[PDB]
């Protein structure tokens, strides 16, 4: 099977200490994220919420966002 | 108000079943539910430090919670327990 | 999916023996087995830090394990215990 999780990536250029895994950042950058040249698809969800007398505060958690993505939201009351 | 005031508490109790009566030792047993409610600004908190709207304590008496959070709370007891 | 969803839990229960019925106090006793199962990526680990494929906890309730590992777990209770 495949695997899932978070990772840390260290890249070096003519820096032989990187293969030890302990290279501290130095010098001027040379590589960048490739995805920042492009864009993907859209996901939309709609939910109905009610604020009772004792439940006037509500919070919701969102999934992780990759770098360069965008987030939008809007709320419209049912009535008055 | 110049003078300090007493905190107001709402109480309610319901009886579900009478499960026994002892006629020689003069005692009875009952099953039911109890509910208390009060308002105290000293227990308030800000959501941005925990990301939650409800803070809960479980499997503890009022005295234990009051001792843990170092604030006075309305503890109670059954008189003829 | 856009927002946070719910974790799916599989449950099963079996009854081995009815060991008593109280007709005045209206209660009964039963012996059986309970099983739960769910999937949560937050509990996943990497084998190379322990050299094992199974991580186990023994003689503890779900609440105790959740408090020890600081992760939400599906605790349960018997309603009429």
């Amino acid at each position: 099977t495949y695997t899932t999780g978070s990772f840390q990536l260290i890249l070096g250029l003519n820096a032989p200490q990187v293969i030890s895994g302990e290279g501290e950042p130095e010098g001027e950058v040379f590589a960048s994220l490739a995805s920042l040249e492009i864009k993907p698809e859209a996901h939309v969800q709609e939910l109905e919420i009610r604020l009772d007398k004792d439940t006037r505060y509500l919070t919701q958690h969102t999934r992780n966002l990759q770098p360069g993505d965008t987030f939008h939201a809007l709320v419209e009351p049912i009535g008055e | 108000s110049v003078f300090l005031e007493s905190d107001l508490v709402t109480v309610g109790l319901a009886v579900d079943q009478i499960v026994g009566v002892d006629q020689r030792s003069e005692n009875f047993s009952v099953v039911g539910t109890l509910k208390l409610s009060w308002h105290d600004p000293k227990l308030g908190f800000s959501p941005d430090q925990c990301g939650c709207t409800v803070k809960s304590f479980e499997d503890a008496s009022i005295r234990a919670v009051a001792g843990e959070i170092n604030l006075p709370l309305p503890s109670f007891s059954f008189y003829n327990q």
